[PDB]
RNA sequence: GCGAAGGCCGGGGGCUAGAAGGCGAUCAGACACCACCGUAUUCCCGGCCGUAAACGGUGCCGCCCCGCGGCCGGCGCGCGCGUCCCGCCGGCCGCCCAGGGAAACCGGGAGGCUCCGGGCUCUGGGGGGAGUAUGGCCGCAAGGCUGAAACUUGAAGGCAUU
């Protein structure tokens, strides 16, 4: 089968203008294809999780319909956690599908230091906020030797994200998995966007590095 | 400051705009005749046309700049400013999720966006949001600024200021580059432009 | 001044250092696909042909939505000396 | 009635930051709002300030950089001892190492460090991060 | 209730545009031959040849009496209006808005 | 209306309880 | 091979896709594979697992679709698996509906 | 919840309104709630309006057209079909259909 | 202190409509709807009652709050000049960007709130039992206001989707 790559970033990413998945996120690049995550972590792929199988069912007129739903928590201990939803007839092609959108939705962590620095990101950099469907996790950091002190699904997103110390604080139907993996997701996706006061010294936008610029 | 320009300018109309102002554009109006039509002022539609073609400029390959009208009366003036300039064109109906759509048959990854109407054209402005297109768009005086990057106020309605405008636009790209040198004419006619 | 955060014996870290947008100076998130760079070319004194060099900035989706850009650019421009600061 | 003059202020600053205005306006002047507004200039968080005397109240506008998070009061203002500011930066901060919770003592009006230093508290005034 | 299909008005359009020449305005049997040649298109059966043929006689007549399938043969004309720049411009060759920017076109 | 009616139904009662009440005050 | 893979405890999902893949690897457009019976439940449930485009009237599904039905004896009882594939490019016959055109000349 | 924001009566500042009533049904609705059209149209049928006017000895005499107001209320309108159920979407428009006659 | 209606208690008045009541069709029954007649009432005056899906189902004072429209009042600016243009202030509204919410939807807030603290009052804490029992008060009554427990039960509810 090999690759072709159906997208002009995709074209990009094989010719090798672009090196490390952090540089399309730094330029906001949207991911449409799951060949740019895989090729950005090749050897032994990438952990992923089987989150929820589900069976919803839509009424027909001879009755209701049933389709599989997965969650899956794809992540690798680096800073790098994706979660992401699939429905399908089969749960076979529903764990794909999920899984495929996990791996395309792969965000980066801050992680980030406690009080005391030695040169290893422990914990996340600051209290960290994400609101999905009724329930809002809040993601504290904590000492190094406490670990992570979490609801039994919401711990694995924050492993499969390297952070091995968080203090956790999770609030609604929690028992709604599928909304409290988002909310952990959704808190660790915008750890970025909050500004930190190292972040304050203003520095380059110079449009060379820039890889939406990059035409091959 | 081009004198020569304006003349053309007051008979194309790019002078006059809708009675409704929204808040973002007032600045650029100058003043109301008595019956509320609005007079944008010329010089600020100069600053403006060199302002989106210094930006205009740094695409390096001309056919990243992907314009888009379904305003019939403008309809040959983008195609005439993409034929004398090298920008991509998108013409008529959007054929909605050309940018968000791999399989889309008009599939297209533009560097940059002209929007001929921010009404009229409204739903590739929300599809540019969604792929990091930053756009320019042709506005009117009523013109909501949402997803526009810079905007230019012309009549944004009439054939005449619809067409003189983008001729105005590709003159000055590439002007800025080599083809038309800045101080002789363009052999283009600005007539060519405007559809009928 | 080293943007981005340090261990105790240096090495800043934080891979991704986001771009702050110029207007507001808030950093651009990873999945801020409505935020976009814009670059504005530099003109020669001679006919202000291109030099190859051009100012560039960040603008968050947020204020785009709002509509802000178009006088921010305006604005950043102006003082950058690109636009006719008039 | 208008009763904590700093949080109509604080409300402002922070909503006039998130639409990016540059300059707030806030109608009371007070002694206890600028030396807040003097403790975010020690810290950066407010880029000028500057005063307009109307003979009345006195009115502020302030100059924002752009890099104001969030900043509250903390009503009543709770007596807090020099033991306890270990406490309230943990349920009121983000994170022990950054952000800023500014207290009155009878030194002045100090941040939380500061007056850890001193090894001495006072009655919250409010917090800036 | 004898509506011609997609399938039939696919294949028929298709034909039109692609031997606007071979085919006539008023005859079916002209264009049954046309639709029937090996070459022009492989018509399984004689029903779908039949009825192709036939919608191409009433679209024939159509795109003969208007541009009503893009015509080449009609699109020179199309290009001819692209490329047409007015020897006389008309619009080459209030009032105070010049003098407020400081530059007085029609000055006085 | 079957709250209002159960609320005259419950009047009914009241009325009736409070005067066998009274009979045997 | 549908029947012994089968009987031989081979996975019904798996066993119906090797199946399914069979006839896209020879490149047939359209096979579909309908067990149906006792399939892990005490009722009767079918499982129809099907990969691409197959017609299903008509005459032209006669000389255009291969159907065959073997009936499985697991330890439950009868089960009846079945695979019906639809190829246009068999022998010299065309699916009638597709009128084929080519080129400008 | 709220089927409609204005809650099915164009009463604002208000508290109370004075009341009308449902032509057939004799219901008695609040005023805001009420249908309310006004009709204008010929005393004598349209059809034998040019034969009366006609036959009509006074010179010049116009037919007289009778001017009057028809209210009813919303369960004697929706069977009279002076308006109509309409979709979630629908509702949301206030012009009169079609383009008072 | 005020408080729609119905009710009450003394005085009026009395058309209409009309609980009760009577009839006439209907229906298995109809004693209900539809018709016909008709008392209390409706109306007034002095009291009593103290409740309404009394709703905008959103307490009040305070600040910030994004644009776009209408309407009412007062005022101001400008010009052909007219109940014009543009504001400002107080209202009455519609649409909404943000934001918010479980959504429906709010958006002049139900925003600025898990990054939670302006002030002050009221109420709520699974569904019944039960607004019942009993005790208090208030009322001419009708009843109002306050107000349980024993016991039973694994659901009750909201908003959306099919």
């Amino acid at each position: 089968e090999e690759w072709h790559p159906s997208t002009k970033l995709g074209r990009l990413v094989k010719a090798g203008k672009i090196e490390s998945l952090y540089d399309i996120f730094k330029y906001s690049l949207p991911i449409k294809e799951t060949e740019i995550i895989d090729y950005f972590f090749p050897k032994s792929e990438l952990a992923e999780e089987v989150c929820n199988i589900m069976s919803v069912q839509k009424q027909t007129t001879a009755g209701q319909r049933t389709r599989f739903r997965a969650h899956v928590i794809v992540g690798n201990r680096d800073g790098f956690i994706g979660y992401g939803a699939g429905v399908s007839k089969e749960v076979a092609n529903a764990i794909k599908k999920a899984a495929k959108n996990a791996r395309l939705n792969i965000v980066p962590v801050r992680r980030g230091f406690w009080g005391g620095k030695l040169g290893d990101p422990h914990t996340v950099s600051s209290k960290l906020s994400g609101k999905c469907g009724s329930v809002r996790v809040r993601l504290i950091p904590a000492p190094r030797g406490a670990g992570i002190v979490a609801s039994p699904t919401v711990a694995k997103v924050l492993e499969f994200a390297g952070v091995s110390d968080v203090f956790t604080r999770q609030s609604g139907h929690s028992r709604t998995l599928m909304n409290s993996v988002g909310a952990v997701y959704n808190a660790l996706k915008s750890s970025y966007s909050i500004l930190t006061p190292d972040l304050w010294k203003k520095e380059q936008l110079d449009h060379v590095q820039d890889i939406r610029t990059m035409s091959l | 400051l081009k004198e020569a320009d304006v003349k053309k300018m007051l008979v194309a109309t790019t002078h006059l705009g809708v009675r409704n102002i929204d808040r973002r554009m007032q600045f650029y109006i100058f003043d109301r005749q008595k019956d509320g039509t609005f007079v944008f002022n010329l010089q600020k539609v100069w600053a403006k046309i060199v302002f989106a073609a210094r930006i205009l400029v740094t695409i390096d390959d001309p056919a990243e700049i992907a314009v888009v009208a379904n305003r019939p009366d403008a309809q040959r003036a983008i195609l005439k400013f993409c034929k004398y300039t090298h920008a991509t064109a998108f013409p008529g109906r959007f054929i909605p999720g050309n940018f968000t759509n791999r399989m889309n048959p008009n599939y297209c990854e533009p560097r940059l966006l002209l929007v001929n109407d921010p009404v009229v054209d409204r739903q590739a402005i929300l599809e540019a949001s969604y792929v990091n297109i930053p756009t320019i768009s042709l506005c009117n005086s009523d013109a909501n600024l949402k997803f526009i990057d810079v905007a230019i106020p012309c009549n944004n309605k009439t054939p005449m200021s619809i067409g003189l405008i983008y001729w105005l636009l590709a003159r000055e790209v590439l002007r800025l580059k080599g083809s038309i040198s800045r101080t002789e004419e363009w052999d283009v006619k600005p007539d060519l432009f405007v559809a009928l | 001044d080293d943007i981005g955060m340090k261990n105790s014996s240096g090495v800043v870290v934080d891979a991704y250092i986001p771009r702050k947008c110029s207007a507001t100076n808030r950093l651009i998130g990873p999945k801020d696909h409505a935020a976009v760079q814009l670059s504005v070319a530099r003109v020669n004194d001679k006919g202000k042909m291109i030099e190859n060099n051009y100012v560039t900035f960040a603008f968050c989706g947020a204020i785009r939505s709002r509509g802000g850009v178009d006088s921010a650019f305006m604005l950043l421009a102006q003082e950058h000396g690109l636009m006719e600061r008039l | 009635v208008r009763i904590n003059v700093l949080r109509d202020a604080l409300k402002s600053i922070c909503n006039a930051q998130r639409i990016g205005k540059k300059q707030v306006i806030v109608r009371p002047s007070s002694k206890v709002i600028i030396e807040f507004l003097q403790l975010m200039q020690k810290n950066g968080y407010i880029s000028d300030f500057a005063v307009v005397d109307n003979h009345r109240s006195n009115r502020i506008v302030v100059n924002l950089i752009g890099r104001l998070n969030k900043a509250g009061v903390i009503s009543p203002r709770f007596d807090i001892p020099a033991n306890d500011i270990e406490k309230w930066v943990v349920n009121l901060l983000p994170s022990r190492l950054f952000g800023h919770i500014i207290l009155t003592t009878s030194q002045g009006i100090m941040d939380h460090i500061e007056a850890q230093h001193r090894q001495i508290g006072g009655k919250v005034i409010g917090y800036f991060y | 209730g004898k509506v011609r299909t997609k399938t039939i008005k696919r294949a028929a359009r298709k034909i039109v545009e692609n031997n606007y020449e071979s085919l006539k305005p008023k005859d079916f049997q002209n264009n049954k031959a046309i639709c029937s040649k090996r070459n022009v298109a492989i018509i399984p059966s004689k029903r779908l040849r039949n009825k192709v043929a036939g919608y191409v006689t009433t679209l024939m007549n159509r795109v003969v009496k208007g541009p009503v399938i893009s015509l080449r043969l009609q699109e020179e004309e199309r290009e001819r209006r692209d490329n047409y720049a007015p020897k006389k411009s008309e619009f080459d060759v209030t009032q105070q808005m010049i003098d407020s920017i400081g530059f007085k076109c029609m000055s006085t | 209306m079957r709250a209002k009616w159960a609320k005259k139904r419950m009047r009914k009662l009241k009325r009736k309880r409070r005067h066998m009440k009274a009979r045997s005050k | 091979n549908l029947r012994a893979k089968l009987e031989e405890a081979m996975p019904i999902r798996r066993a119906a896709y090797s199946i399914i893949r069979t006839a896209m690897r020879a490149g047939a457009a359209g096979c579909e594979v309908i067990v149906a019976g006792k399939l892990r439940a005490q009722r009767a449930r079918a499982n129809k697992f099907k990969e691409g485009c197959l017609i299903s009237t008509g005459h032209p599904k006669r000389i255009f679709l291969a159907e065959a039905t073997r009936h499985i004896k697991m330890r439950q009882g009868v089960i009846g698996v079945k695979v019906r594939i639809y190829n246009p490019n068999i022998r010299g016959a065309v699916m009638p509906d597709k009128i084929e055109i080519g080129a400008f000349s | 919840p709220v089927k409609r924001r204005n809650n099915g009566r164009s009463k604002y500042n208000c508290g109370h309104t004075n009341i009308v009533r449902c032509q057939n049904c004799h219901r008695c609705v609040p005023k805001d709630k009420v249908i309310k059209r006004f009709t204008i149209r010929n005393i004598v049928d349209n059809t034998i309006a040019d034969d009366v006017l006609n036959a009509c000895v006074i010179q010049g005499f116009a037919i007289p057209k009778l001017y009057n107001k028809v209210q009813y209320c919303v369960s004697c309108s929706i069977h009279n079909h002076i308006v109509r159920v309409r979709s979630r979407e629908d509702r949301k428009i206030r012009t009169p259909p079609k383009r008072n006659s």
